[PDB]
């Protein structure tokens, strides 16, 4: 009887439209993110609706040094990627100064936590993986829809994440070492990103990669770009 | 506001339904004039019907409502009829057709029909008047903004009843003394109360009078009713 | 290009025994080019009379707007509106508009039908009472006006002497106004009856 | 919560405006007489407490020096309605035509606040019923009640809350067209004594009439067209006077 | 606050009400012929003492070239007129042409959508029948809408209380290959149908005839009824 | 400027010149001042360039819009009017434009509405718009029948604008042709001055003001 | 109205989706040589006039689209795409990209109006960046491309026979006859010129309605093709 | 200033209206029609700035064949002109006023009494004999205080309509090019089309 509105809390103190936004995440395509020194990697396993269907594209670019990965309600992403454009847009305006990625992770929380506390409105329906490159280094954020947001080393969401979460909850020490190897990042996110897969073999159209680093700019690879590392 | 599985408007037919036990007020259309006669729900002795007013209300000069149901809900609307009018006055130099101004306030009532989230007003009216065009007119409106003319009606209770009778004794080249008198007759035997009094009873003509070319309205004083109950006699 | 003095006329009214008289010139001009003699000023709601200058368009509005308060007024009290009350309801509708007026000139003329006592006021255009026992004047020739009546006037005129005072009064006030005349009518007005007089006058 | 609190039921009653009836029905017992020369309002001031100050309530409100009101249910309603009432006096009527409004004008404008709670979103009918007594110059002396709907009717006397049904009842029996003001006070003070339990004295009795001008109650002198408030108060010594000759 | 919802099934409930109010309206029939368009509509019995001078007839002019009729809800369709008729004057004011028909008819129909899905209103009870003739054009038009917003053109159709059993006759008796050539035999066809429904009645059944460049007439009681007398012979002949 | 549209017997001529100036500096010699909106329709522009260009730009984007919304090409009356509906919302805001809007559509036949910034809408046989409009008029009026043919109505428009070119200060550059039949317009061309002129002063025999 | 089940799902765009279900059959074949749109008309009566039914329609001259579900819902949509394609032209001198449209499209969709529209929509086109395209809108917001697709009340089995009958060498004129082919197999009445619809996109010529004779050209040369084994 | 003027005969009103547009130091067109028809039996003339006139005209316009078809009814001469003057009197005291000046020339049928209105851009209403706007007035008032009379037929108004243009063609400084007349009677308006020669 307490899940009719984010407006009310339920006798054990919990919001229960929250809870249920984040399950849309797991039903998301898997997505991973990790990052050594001088690189931040984003992976996003895309799903398709049918076999002559798109794999629909999972990660959005914010800024030259900035972006994300998505898993869930699409629409979404794109509501937060965009608030998020204008925010790192904003700063270069007025301040000439790139956002620091921390910063970026404070004003989606603020904006997440809004949607959790007035009438009418509905919690945000998806998870997001943050990468960038500022001025104090690699930065990798997680990104939940109840506002909480996360510094890591590397994680994964949407289905069986776990998978993933565990093969870099390991290899933890073998990637932040991957400084001024691009490649390698990205090889060492794939090879995250199968510990979660089930389906099949993660083909052309199955994957998409994101980079961004020291004198890397933030770019989606899709497609033939991606073939040398399946 | 909101519809039934039926087709129905639940609040709409709830307030025809409140109308239903109000005091019941008749409309009769002559042929030289129109009467306007109301039955007063509750009374006392205690009750000053000398400066009293709560079932007929003139709009215009020309124009007048005979009300079954909620007195305040009636005069809200009520005032803003008399205020179209004078728009209506002061935007053409001409008074307005009766249709006009009934059209208007129909259209208000289904306002509350259609939006808002506001009860719809628990009034129906009679509308009496006399315009170059038409000449005289009598009206019927209810909660649900439908509004149709009529020679005889009534509205309130016993509807049912009265309609009866009345489509039993009018005739198409009545007078109005005539009329006067059937509709004193109808609220005679549709009344809950032992007999129809003076002080129970408000009263309205509307007439072209005989000397002159323009149209009068008369709303009846209680030495004025209790006279004109003697005559047809109900003493 | 002062408004009050574009279209022209004039409105004067006095007091007499058990009797109030109000008159008007009735040309409509634009500047020299007189357009209409036939444009009377003054205007009834019940008993009470209400004559108004300055701008025509305004004159009409007021008119027109007056019409509609004083219907409304007898509907909701159920009797006719008094001089006193009316005078007050002219001078708020006119401070209503006190930062974009009505560019008239309004007199109000009755008799107070349960006193009897007869009542004449004016205004300028943001609802200011002048409040006079003997003569209200307005329009294009009221510094006449004012010396016709100051020197034509006296109290406890009979309603047939009231006539000759006010309207030699006008005339003559008129006939030293370019803007005034073409035309002149004249209301006696008793408890009892009104009498409307049209003037021969100056068709200069 | 922008929609109506009271809605029709199939039976085609107003709930809300029944329970404030109800609400209206266990208040404290107020009457009216209209006199020939006058009108009275009265009421019983019952103290909550010995404590609390009797003087302090005004059950009894001056809305305009020729109009009083007083009233039976919710006293907290009521004072917001006054307080409405006299501005509405002012702001609808006295800054247009310059004097005060007829006692039936005024009576109209708070019917019209009452009904407003009773459609207007996110509200509930006001918990009162009010006896309304004035004087104008065109229509003379009047008495109106106003009920949770809006609706109001003239009476030549009533009664509201607990004990109306039998004041009703005595009022009846007593009141005749020619009663000068001074028979109407007593025949209030007689209708008052039935329904109040415990002490009945000055200071447990509140009334007001509606009489004459009081030219000593006007502040100031000079202008003999203006000759002052025609609703006044009694006293608490002036009600033990008429308790005495009873 | 969203009144008009989807339901599991994927229904939106208020929309499918209003279908019930229109079912439960008097009826309203339309056909159109070879150089004509015809509308009919049969006449309620709550009750009867009316005046019938002053009471609105069930066709509504919207233009001087296009008429409108309905089932449903009288005084949503009075809203929906209005509506209608300021549309028409402005269309002519801006484009110095008046409305097509069809223009007209997706403007109703674009209304009756909007209050589908707008918090705090609900759907129009109304459906309606649209006819006339485009400027400077003689081939006749008619048109359906429902409160869904849904409109389309009919070679003939029906709404209303019983518009399930006209609709059956029409559908056998309206020949495309011979559209009715005459006014007179568009009428006939017209009465036939409304017949079936309508119980035997002069005061009953109304007509309106429409023709090319503004040419509309209401028909009178005895000018139908010549067409009941035609009629019940010719079945009675058989 | 000088635009000139006439209507004749083969249809509509539509000329234009192409100078621009700020003050008494040249801005360009090539400028165009016809709007082909879509392919039966024209519009010409006169006053502020910036006002005609964005807003009869914006004019051939509402016309497409009615073509999309009922299929079917705008009438010139009613397309005329849309600009005609704008630029009046914006009276007293200084806009500064004249403008000419040719067509046919079947209904219509060949039309011409005048269109400016005061909101005054005319139609009409023969405009001429801008500050040589008078020196437009002259020669055109004193050679125009409506029974010319197309070759001689296409060179008349052309000789008008030479004429507007040479006494008109703020005329010049080259003249750009249209000619608008029941199959829409048809460009004839870009004519330089400096060219035009000679030609026609030797061919013709005029321009006898002229040195040399 | 924006409440989520306990799966996280949109109770009101989970039954908007029901309501489509509901509708006239779309398909939709995108190829090298064109994208083709077809329709089930889905007369409710012969009275009815076939041809005043508009369920496919032109937004620009390189994008047409084609509806299902609640389609008086559709007509604030196709002017929203209208208006913002004519809109990038006017701010960009140039077409506006496929995908941008259906973007926009989406974007109007999102927009919680007292419910979600009750209608799908296949978005085809073709621009310079990236060729022939064809898209399907959702009232969620979403949208997908596809090669093919197919929407409405046929949709499950029409979408399977779209997997068998799809490669990417497929002629225009292959194309046309396969959704032919795929609205015979399931609509309810007889595939016929008035109550099937056809049209397509190609670069050199933009978005045509195919008039009822040239429909009626194709279903006999379908016919005729059949009947060979 | 552009001419037009209205004369109201025993059985009809006749408006006359010049026929130029000028603009600047040209004249553009010399055969505009300065006038709508507001119903079967009223037209409306007008003059004044150049945008202002038209739009004003056709808003009129729109909003009595508006009421019209709501009604079924055409509006007296009278209401029309009421509803005129209301506006213009509106719009004088907004951000932007209307600046038209018109005449109403209509027949009211349930009188059968023909009527001219004189309204200017103020919304100074009258009723009048005849009228006209702008300098126009300042010759033929005097003309037609001269030879005009209550009871002349309409072919009597057309003559004393020559004498105007005449007047004005011999006095005023501006080529106006002629003027379009046009009757108003008990069978709607029409056209008079031999003015140019009589
Ligand atoms: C496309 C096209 C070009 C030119 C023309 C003819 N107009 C003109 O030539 C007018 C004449 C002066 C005028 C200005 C404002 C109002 C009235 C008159 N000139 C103009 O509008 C010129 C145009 C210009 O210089 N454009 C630059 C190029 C496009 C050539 C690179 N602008 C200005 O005068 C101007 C000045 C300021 C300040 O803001 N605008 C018509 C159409
Ligand atoms: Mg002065
Ligand atoms: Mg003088
Ligand atoms: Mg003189």
């Amino acid at each position: 009887n307490y899940d009719g509105d984010t407006v009310t809390f339920s006798p054990t103190g919990r919001l229960f439209q929250v809870e249920y936004a984040l399950e849309a995440i797991k039903q998301g395509s898997v997505t991973v993110g990790l990052r050594s020194n001088t690189h931040a990697v984003l992976v996003a396993l895309k799903r398709n609706a049918d076999e002559l269907s798109s794999y629909q594209k999972k990660i959005i670019k914010c800024d030259e040094h900035m972006g994300l990965s998505l898993a869930g309600l699409a629409p979404d992403a794109r509501v937060l990627s965009n608030y998020l454009r204008q925010q790192c847009n904003y700063s270069s305006l007025v301040f000439n100064r790139k956002l620091a990625v921390e910063r970026a992770g404070h004003l989606l929380c603020d904006k997440a936590q809004k949607n959790t506390q007035s009438a009418g409105g509905r919690p945000y329906g998806v998870g997001l993986l943050i990468i960038g490159y500022d001025k104090s280094g690699a930065h990798l954020l997680e990104f939940q829809p109840s506002g909480n947001v996360t510094e890591l080393y590397g994680t994964a969401i949407g289905a069986r994440s776990q998978g993933a979460k565990t093969y870099l909850e390991r290899t933890l020490d073998t990637f932040i070492k991957i400084d001024g190897n691009p490649d390698e990042l990205i090889k060492a996110g794939v090879e995250a990103i199968s510990q979660s897969l089930r389906d099949e073999s993660l083909t052309v159209d199955n994957l998409s990669i994101a980079i961004v680093g020291k004198d890397t700019p933030f770019t989606i690879y899709d497609g033939e770009a991606v073939a040398k590392y399946i | 506001t909101i519809f039934s599985p039926e087709g129905r408007l639940y609040q709409v037919e709830y307030a025809l339904e409140s109308i239903s036990h109000a005091g019941t007020a008749i409309g009769i259309m002559a042929s030289d004039g129109i009467v306007l006669a109301a039955e007063r729900k509750v009374t006392s002795t205690l009750l000053e019907q000398d400066t009293s007013t709560e079932k007929l209300y003139k709009l215009n000069d020309k124009i007048a409502v005979a009300v079954a149901g909620l007195t305040a809900d009636a005069e809200i609307l009520i005032n803003t009829a008399r205020i179209h009018a004078q728009n209506y006055l002061k935007t053409y130099n001409e008074d307005i057709p009766v249709e006009i101004l009934v059209r208007r306030l129909s259209d208000i009532k289904q306002g509350y029909t259609q939006h808002g989230g506001l009860r719809p007003f628990g009034v129906s009216f009679i509308y009496a008047g006399y315009d170059d065009r038409y000449g005289y007119q009598l009206y019927t409106s209810n909660p649900s903004g439908n509004y149709t003319g009529w020679k005889a009606i009534s509205v309130g209770a016993n509807t049912s009843a009265a309609q009866t009778l009345l489509q039993m004794d009018y005739k198409d080249d009545m007078k109005v003394d005539d009329a006067i008198e059937l509709a004193l007759k109808t609220l005679s035997k549709t009344t809950d109360s032992s007999a129809l009094t003076y002080d129970r009873l408000e009263f309205a003509t509307i007439r072209k009078g005989a000397n002159d070319g323009e149209v009068y309205q008369k709303i009846f004083k209680p030495q004025e009713i209790k006279d004109i109950l003697v005559k047809t006699g109900i003493t | 290009s002062d408004p009050s003095s574009i279209n022209g006329g004039i409105v004067v009214a006095m007091t007499g025994k058990d009797c109030v008289a109000i008159a008007c010139d009735l040309r409509l001009g634009s500047q020299s080019l007189g357009v209409s003699n036939k444009f009377e000023k003054i205007f009834h709601y019940g008993h009470v009379f209400l004559g108004i200058t300055g701008l025509a368009t305004d004159v009409t509005t007021l008119n027109e707007m007056f019409r509609y308060k004083t219907n409304l007024y007898k509907l909701k009290e159920e009797r006719a509106i008094e001089p006193e009350t009316f005078t007050q309801l002219v001078s708020s509708s006119l401070y209503e508009r006190r930062f974009g007026p009505y560019f008239v000139g309004p007199v109000v003329a009755g008799i107070n039908s349960k006193s009897g006592k007869p009542f004449i006021a004016g205004f300028d255009l943001i609802g200011c009472i002048d409040e006079a026992k003997d003569f209200i004047v307005s329009g294009t020739a009221s510094d006449q006006l004012f010396g016709m009546c100051e020197s034509l006037y006296e109290p406890n005129l009979e309603p047939e002497d009231l006539f000759e005072t006010i309207s030699q009064a006008l005339l003559n006030a008129a006939d030293r106004d370019a803007l005034s005349g073409w035309g002149a009518v004249v209301y006696i007005i008793k408890k009892d009856e009104v009498v409307k007089r049209y003037l021969k006058m100056r068709q200069d | 919560y922008s929609f109506s609190l009271t809605t029709f039921s199939p039976s085609g009653k107003l709930g809300q405006i029944d329970y404030a009836l109800t609400a209206v029905k266990q208040g404290v017992t107020s009457l009216g007489i209209k006199a020939t020369n006058g009108v009275v309002i009265a009421t019983e001031k019952k103290s909550s407490s010995p404590l609390a100050m009797s003087e302090t309530l005004s059950k009894v409100s001056l809305l305009t020096p020729d109009i009083g009101a007083v009233y039976s249910g919710m006293g907290p309603d009521y004072r917001v309605l006054v307080d409405k009432s006299r501005k509405v006096a002012h702001t609808s009527y006295k800054r247009i035509y310059g004097e005060y409004p007829p006692t039936k004008l005024l009576v109209s404008e708070v019917a019209k606040i009452m009904q407003e709670a009773t459609q207007s979103g996110g509200v509930r009918p006001f918990g009162v019923s009010l006896l309304i007594a004035g004087h104008d110059e065109f229509n003379g002396f009047s008495l109106y009640q106003v009920d949770p709907s809006g609706s109001y009717f003239p009476w030549k006397a009533t009664a509201i809350g607990k004990g109306s049904v039998a004041a009703k009842t005595f009022l009846e029996k007593r009141w005749n067209d020619e009663l000068e003001l001074e028979d109407a006070i007593h025949i209030a003070l007689l209708t008052l004594k039935e329904s109040v339990e415990g002490e009945f004295n000055g200071d447990t009795i509140e009334l007001a009439i509606i009489g004459d001008e009081n030219p000593d109650l006007l502040g100031y002198t000079g202008i003999p067209t203006d000759k002052g408030p025609r609703f006044r108060k009694l006293t608490s010594q002036e009600i033990n006077d008429r308790l005495e000759a009873l | 606050r969203a009144l008009s919802i989807f339901s599991p099934d994927g229904h939106i409930f208020q929309v499918e009400y209003a279908l019930e109010a229109v079912k439960r309206g008097t009826c309203a029939v339309g056909v159109k012929g070879k150089n004509c368009v015809v509308l009919g509509c049969e006449r309620r019995s709550t009750l009867k003492l009316q005046d019938t001078r002053i009471t609105p007839s069930k066709v509504s002019k919207i233009d001087s070239h296009v008429v409108l009729s309905f089932s449903g809800l009288n005084a949503d369709s009075r809203i929906l007129i209005e509506k209608a008729r300021v549309e028409a004057q402005s269309h002519r004011l801006t484009l110095e042409d008046p409305v097509t028909v069809e223009y007209l008819t997706r403007y109703v129909a674009g209304v009756q959508q909007r209050y589908t899905q707008s918090g705090g209103v609900r759907p129009f009870g109304v459906s309606t029948l649209i006819a006339g003739f485009d400027p400077r054009d003689d081939e006749p038009k008619l048109y359906q809408t429902e409160p869904s917003g849904i409109y389309s053109s009919w070679s003939a159709q029906t709404i209303g209380r019983n518009s399930k059993t006209v609709r059956e006759f029409l559908e056998k008796n309206y020949d495309r290959k011979e559209p009715p050539a005459t006014v007179e035999e568009c009428v006939k066809l017209t009465v036939r149908s409304l017949l079936e429904v309508v119980q035997t009645g002069a005061k009953n059944i109304e007509i309106t005839v429409v023709k090319p460049d503004s040419d509309i007439v209401a028909l009178s009681s005895e000018e139908i009824n010549q067409y009941v007398t035609q009629i019940e012979q010719e079945k009675q002949e058989q | 400027t000088t635009t000139l549209a006439f209507r004749f017997q083969g249809g509509i001529i539509v000329a234009v010149d192409s100078r621009a100036t700020a003050g008494n500096w040249v801005a360009s010699q090539t400028v165009k001042k016809v709007i082909e909106i879509n392919p039966f329709l024209l519009g010409t522009m006169a006053g502020g360039a910036a006002d005609c260009q964005f807003w009869e730009t914006w004019l051939g984007s509402q016309c497409r819009l009615h073509e999309l919304r009922e299929k079917e090409r705008i009438s010139v009356a009613a397309a005329s009017k849309i600009l005609s509906n704008l630029v009046y919302q914006y009276k007293g805001a200084g806009l500064s434009m004249g403008t000419m809007i040719c067509g046919y559509t079947r209904k219509e036949g060949p039309t011409i509405y005048y269109v400016d910034s005061d909101g005054t809408r005319l139609k009409g046989d023969i405009f001429c718009v801008g500050s040589g409009q008078t020196f437009a008029y002259g020669v055109l009026d004193s050679n125009y029948k409506w029974d010319l043919s197309v070759e001689d109505a296409l060179y008349l428009g052309k000789r008008s604008i030479l004429a507007a070119a040479h006494r008109d200060a703020y005329s010049g550059g080259s003249v750009n042709l249209y000619h608008v039949t029941e199959d829409g317009w048809i460009y004839h061309g870009n004519h330089d001055v400096g060219e035009l002129f000679w030609k026609v002063k030797e061919e013709e025999g005029s321009f006898n003001n002229v040195i040399g | 109205v924006s409440t989520f089940s306990p799966e996280g799902r949109l109770f009101q765009v989970e039954y908007s989706l029901e309501a489509i279900k509901l509708g006239s059959t779309a398909i939709g074949i995108a190829t090298k040589e064109g994208v083709v749109l077809g329709v089930e008309k889905r007369a409710t009566s012969p009275l009815l006039e076939s041809d005043s039914i508009e369920k496919i329609v032109e937004i620009d001259r390189h994008i047409g689209c084609a509806m299902s579900g609640l389609t008086a819902d559709a007509r604030s949509m196709i002017e929203h795409a209208r208006t913002a394609a004519v809109t990038h032209n006017l701010y960009y001198d140039e077409d506006i990209n496929v995908e941008s449209l259906t973007q926009s499209v989406c974007d109007l969709a999102l927009r919680f109006m007292s419910r979600p529209f009750g209608v799908a929509l296949l978005i085809a086109g073709h621009d310079a960046d990236d060729g022939y395209q064809l898209f399907h809108a959702e009232p969620s917001g979403t949208f997908y491309r596809y090669n093919a697709k197919a929407i409405g009340s046929g949709s499950e089995g029409a979408q399977a026979e779209l997997l068998n009958e799809w490669h990417s060498s497929l002629t225009l004129k292959e194309a046309e006859l396969l959704v032919l082919k795929i609205l015979k197999q399931v609509m309810e009445e007889k595939l016929d010129e008035n109550n099937a619809q056809l049209s397509c996109i190609t670069k050199q010529d933009g978005f045509k309605i195919y008039d009822n004779e040239k429909t009626a050209e194709l279903i006999k040369e379908l016919k005729e093709k059949e009947a060979a084994e | 200033m552009d001419i037009i003027l209205g004369i109201r005969v025993q059985d009809s009103v006749i408006l006359a209206s010049s026929k130029a547009v000028t603009r600047g130091i040209s004249v553009l067109k010399d055969s505009d029609d300065k006038t709508r028809q507001l119903s079967p039996h009223t037209l409306m003339s007008f003059a004044g700035e150049a945008g202002d006139t038209v739009q004003f005209a056709e808003y009129i316009q729109a909003n009595i064949q508006l009421y019209s078809i709501r009604e079924d009814y055409e509006l007296s001469p009278q209401a029309v002109s009421s509803f005129v003057r209301q506006e213009l009197a509106k719009s004088i005291r907004s951000r932007r006023p209307y600046q038209v000046n018109v005449l109403i020339g209509g027949y009211d049928k349930k009188k059968n009494k023909p009527e001219l209105y004189q309204i200017d851009y103020l919304g100074t209403k009258v009723e009048l004999p005849y009228g006209a706007h702008g300098y126009s007035g300042f010759y033929t008032f005097s003309l037609l205080d001269h030879h005009y009379r209550p009871d002349m037929t309409t072919e009597e108004g057309l003559d004393l309509l020559k004498l105007c243009v005449q007047e004005l063609e011999k006095r005023m400084p501006m080529d106006f090019k002629g003027v379009i007349v046009k009757i108003v009677d008990k069978d709607g308006i029409r056209q008079v089309d031999d003015f140019q020669a009589q």
